[PDB]
């Protein structure tokens, strides 16, 4: 649903991320690969070691997609439609994996935004990532 | 659960720095705020209407202290969480009937609290080590369902 | 998403249920209570033994709600909005529980509709119940 | 996993009536059709483009026969599924890296196939007994992740 308060909270927190967007996207991916080893299999052509230019480049892509969702939060299904087809149809990404990356994105934000990661903002971000994940797994329903 | 020496080190060192009178309440309060269906099990705790009421609720803070106590005990018996957790598994499964997915959720919320509290110090490898611990604790608490 | 084929498949299968709608809703509830004992705690004022008038009455309510969703399949969020508020806000039903009841509804349909429960129709019904469940847990996001 | 005598009876009697050359393929094919991300692990099987291609795929049918074989073996060692399943846990977890949630899904799809095949005979109590079995098999296959 994402309430008015949630949209404000997400825009505010994402706003503090700033030029760090891509770096945080990459850190989230790394935390995901280290914490949930099963996710690494989706990236065979990637070296996933720390400092990897591919994971850095891919972190920027993930951040840009999240930024697009924040910017068009009231029209998320349409905004992420092509990404939805890619992850479900072509990549066949297991739905559980979105919960894993969403958790790592929250951990990364909590680790970099001490003032902003309040319980209320943590809840809004969780709902935002749940919504993004629902859209990304919708070409399964 | 099996942690390598490297990971045992990561976990133990971070844990020795945890405020055990506060961190548990922060994780439980966030669990109640972020995944509100969990409030179903805490009706006797009083006002849980807003995030501020939850976080400042004396009972949430006291109860969280007990929860953290259980994680501490688990960190001390990573080779017998099933035994360490038998009594609590019986309570949460046989008595309260909490779906075990929420055990995984509380573990992940504790991980978020640790990250918020330690910042850069909670590196990706340290997080990976803690994910093994909370998955271990969650599986042990769910033993009575298996 | 629910494709045109899925909508046809669901309307067709539900169409065969007929006067048995409520009976199947009750059987699904019973299968849920027996198979996943944790769900029984939501119904303290109900006796859940076989033949219970309350479970029978409640099975009719569940069937009627599913029927409303089938009938307004293109406007499901609006059609089930009040039910969504009830299950999430008031009842605080754990999201996992919708997967459990959805599974029991599929089992009940498979047990009563041998000709209709083909792999394609099974998939459409699963997507339909997943969509109903997403809506019912949306007042959480 | 612990089944009461009543449930062991329910399970064993139904199972003795299962077409073991067919039921496994019906469950695996439906898993691939209903939860299509699982097709990721079966690229070498050929045409999986439509439900008919999946269900009539010779390799799906042969592979399903092996899967059913494993459930049969588990039904025979409900007191050591961990041991019965060690080799397969190593394959599915350490080698293929299948998320364990899919083990629960395949178990539930097998339950749907049993219900479709046995109709009224697959009563609510019989289903409850089989849910304990498939949860048991799923937990054992996931042992290597614990
Ligand atoms: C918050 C959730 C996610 C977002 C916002 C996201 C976003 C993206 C974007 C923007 C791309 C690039 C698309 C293009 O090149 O046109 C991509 C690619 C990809 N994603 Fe995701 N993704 C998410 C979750 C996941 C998950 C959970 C997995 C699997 C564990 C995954 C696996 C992949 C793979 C394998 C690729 C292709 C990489 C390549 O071959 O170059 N994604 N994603
Ligand atoms: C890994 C996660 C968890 C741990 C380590 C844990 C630990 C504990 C501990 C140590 C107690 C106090 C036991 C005593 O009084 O002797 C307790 C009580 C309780 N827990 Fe948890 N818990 C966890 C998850 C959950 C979840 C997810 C819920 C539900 C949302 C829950 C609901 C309760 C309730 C209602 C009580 C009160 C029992 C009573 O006093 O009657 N717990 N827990
Ligand atoms: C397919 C999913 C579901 C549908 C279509 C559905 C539908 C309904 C309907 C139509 C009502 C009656 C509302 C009224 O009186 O205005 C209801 C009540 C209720 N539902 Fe559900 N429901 C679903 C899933 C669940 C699940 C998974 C649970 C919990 C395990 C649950 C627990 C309840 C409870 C506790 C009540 C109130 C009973 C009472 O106090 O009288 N529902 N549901
Ligand atoms: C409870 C559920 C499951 C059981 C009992 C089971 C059982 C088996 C058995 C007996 C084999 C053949 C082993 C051999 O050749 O010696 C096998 C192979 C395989 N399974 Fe499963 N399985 C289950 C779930 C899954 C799931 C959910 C997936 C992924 C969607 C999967 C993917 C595979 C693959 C890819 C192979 C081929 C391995 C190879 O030959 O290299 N399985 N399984």
């Amino acid at each position: 649903v994402l309430s008015p308060a949630d949209k404000t909270n997400v825009k505010a927190a994402w706003g503090k991320v700033g030029a760090h967007a891509g770096e945080y996207g990459a850190e989230a991916l790394e935390r995901m690969f280290l914490s949930f080893p099963t996710t690494k299999t989706y990236f065979p052509h990637f070296d996933l070691s720390h400092g990897s230019a591919q994971v850095k480049g891919h972190g920027k892509k993930v951040a840009d997609a999240l930024t697009n969702a924040v910017a068009h939060v009231d029209d998320m299904p349409n905004a992420l439609s092509a990404l939805s087809d890619l992850h479900a149809h072509k990549l066949r990404v297991d739905p559980v994996n979105f919960k894993l990356l969403s958790h790592c994105l929250l951990v990364t934000l909590a680790a970099h935004l001490p003032a902003e990661f309040t319980p209320a903002v943590h809840a809004s971000l969780d709902k935002f990532l749940a919504s993004v994940s629902t859209v990304l797994t919708s070409k399964y329903r | 659960v099996h942690l390598t020496p490297e990971e045992k080190s990561a976990v133990t060192a971070l844990w020795g720095k945890v405020n055990v009178d506060e961190v548990g309440g922060k994780a439980l309060g966030r669990l109640l705020v972020v995944y509100p269906w969990t409030q179903r099990f805490f009706e006797s705790f009083g006002d849980l209407s807003t995030p501020d009421a939850v976080m400042g609720n004396p009972k949430v803070k006291a109860h969280g202290k007990k929860v953290l106590g259980a994680f501490s005990d688990g960190l001390a018996h990573l080779d017998n969480l099933k035994g360490t957790f038998a009594t609590l598994s019986e309570l949460h499964c046989d008595k309260l009937h909490v779906d075990p997915e929420n055990f995984r959720l509380l573990g992940n919320v504790l991980v978020c609290v640790l990250a918020h509290h330690f910042g850069k110090e909670f590196t990706p490898p340290v997080q990976a080590a803690y994910q093994k611990v909370v998955a271990g604790v969650a599986n042990a608490l769910a033993h009575k369902y298996h």
